[PDB]
């Protein structure tokens, strides 16, 4: 039997790990792309028979809006996770850790100040800053979280919308910017840093106001008849040596306590990223926040 | 002749990779008192990669990948896709852990035969997808499928992975 799993994730960046796998149990895993709301959608509309089996990848614990498309699941290893980023959440084990950040052209910028979001409301910078939409990309909704994390103000996110142009896809934020359209943008760092390694002139900024991290989860789907290899895909995918492997090649944080950088002067320690105050997260259900801001 | 030219190939590149293999496990131990946060180390473990890359007559680019940090020969940005991956390491450093890939771009043998005989060259999968051409007529990434165009070929095993180099003539 095919083992089936729904991925936000590009297939070049996890069929390499998910061939390991492939290997190790003796099973074949079919991928079905897509971005997070429209995986999430079409999962919705299928029939118990046709489902997948997991779904890996994207900020579940945020954007999922029909928790009884999956299945209650929390492995005993879940002590070994970091535990302010341990999912509150019994259908989804939280699975990497990825900054947005904003991305700044290095060949544009000279003398502006670009610490965070209130450097981007300049008015040297309206109109020569871009986002995506938060409506279709997570990274675009999770931006308009923490700019409305500064103050709790529907008007912070309205005043950002009129200054910045809005890009229906997250990847033509970083692509614009790289190229030298826009001053900076809103991406998230993996998609930063992917162009910054081809030679453009990009810098990385974790807004200083509050810096949201995206916490990317695994979930198993509920459907009439689950692959009995899915749990030791989600353990394997939150393995040490795994979880290793996937912070180097994705420029992500672990969610493992034993992986996580704790070396005081490192960046890649998560104490050095001014990150939002647990009591400023908006605790929103997803489509609810894009209610208060439409 | 394509018979002569196949095994030689595959010879250099089954050479070629046991010593990337043989590298690897004498550098267990040195790889891991370096922190690649210090440019001292960054500098002797770019010495020990770029005399690997030498050593082997292919032409190699390295990618050395690790959280925030890339290092690479590949100074001009060539597109990997259309290389040949030819070895994955993952590698425990000092500081933390890091992914090694080794493309292959080209070989001395094959762009030689390549312009003097006009023998091209292909590497695919035991799925049959193509992994590697010098060829324009063929793209990365689709299948292989020798009638269509119907060359005079000879293929052999590559040593290393589930992988055929086939040679072929017009």
């Amino acid at each position: 039997n095919v083992l089936t799993v729904y991925s936000p994730y590009q297939s070049n960046l996890i069929r390499p790990i998910l061939n390991e796998f492939e290997k190790q149990e003796h099973v074949k895993i079919e991928i079905k792309h897509g971005s997070t709301q429209v995986l999430l959608s079409n999962l919705h509309n299928e029939d118990f028979s046709e489902r997948g089996d997991v779904f890996m990848g994207g900020v579940l614990s945020e954007t999922i809006d029909h928790p009884e498309d999956f299945v209650p699941y929390q492995d005993t290893s879940v002590t070994q996770q970091l535990e302010d980023y341990r999912s509150n959440n019994k259908y989804v084990t939280s699975f990497l850790l990825m900054p947005t950040v904003i991305v700044v052209n290095s060949d544009l910028q000279g003398d502006i100040k670009i610490r965070g979001y209130q450097d981007l409301l300049q008015p040297i910078l309206k109109g020569k800053i871009a986002y995506s939409n938060p409506n279709t990309t997570t990274t675009g909704y999770q931006h308009m979280r923490a700019i409305y994390s500064m103050h709790h103000r529907v008007s912070d996110v309205h005043q950002f919308q009129n200054h910045a142009m809005q890009l229906s896809k997250t990847s033509k934020v970083i692509e614009d910017v790289a190229k030298g359209k826009y001053y900076a943008g809103l991406s998230y760092e993996q998609d930063a840093r992917t162009w910054k390694n081809k030679g453009y002139p990009v810098s990385i900024v974790y807004p200083i106001e509050g810096t949201m991290l995206n916490v990317d989860g695994i979930a198993l789907v509920k459907n009439a008849h689950p692959h009995p290899k899915r749990k030791k895909l989600v353990q394997y995918l939150t393995s040490r040596s795994v979880q290793q492997r996937l912070v180097a090649e994705f420029d992500a944080k672990s969610i493992r306590k034993d992986v996580s950088e704790q070396s005081d002067q490192s960046i890649e320690n998560l104490k050095n990223i001014p990150l939002i105050p647990k009591s400023k997260l908006p605790d929103i259900p997803h489509h609810k926040f894009l209610e208060m801001i439409q | 002749t394509i018979h002569q030219h196949v095994d030689e190939s595959q010879s250099s590149l089954h050479h070629t990779e046991k010593q990337i293999q043989t590298f690897i496990t004498q550098h267990n131990n040195s790889f891991q008192e370096l922190d690649l946060t210090n440019h001292h180390d960054v500098t002797a473990t770019k010495r020990e990669l770029l005399k690997l890359i030498h050593q082997q007559p292919a032409t190699l680019y390295y990618e050395l990948s690790g959280p925030n940090q890339f290092i690479t020969n590949n100074y001009e940005h060539l597109n990997t896709k259309n290389m040949y991956l030819f070895s994955t390491h993952q590698l425990k450093f000092k500081n933390s852990t890091y992914m090694l890939k080794i493309y292959m771009a080209n070989t001395p043998r094959l762009s030689e035969i390549k312009k003097d005989n006009r023998q091209f060259a292909l590497i695919v999968d035991q799925y049959d997808n193509i992994l590697y051409a010098n060829d324009d007529r063929f793209t990365i990434g689709e299948k292989y499928r020798p009638q269509q165009f119907g060359f005079m070929n000879e293929s052999v095993k590559l040593n290393h992975a589930d992988h055929r180099l086939i040679i072929y003539k017009d």
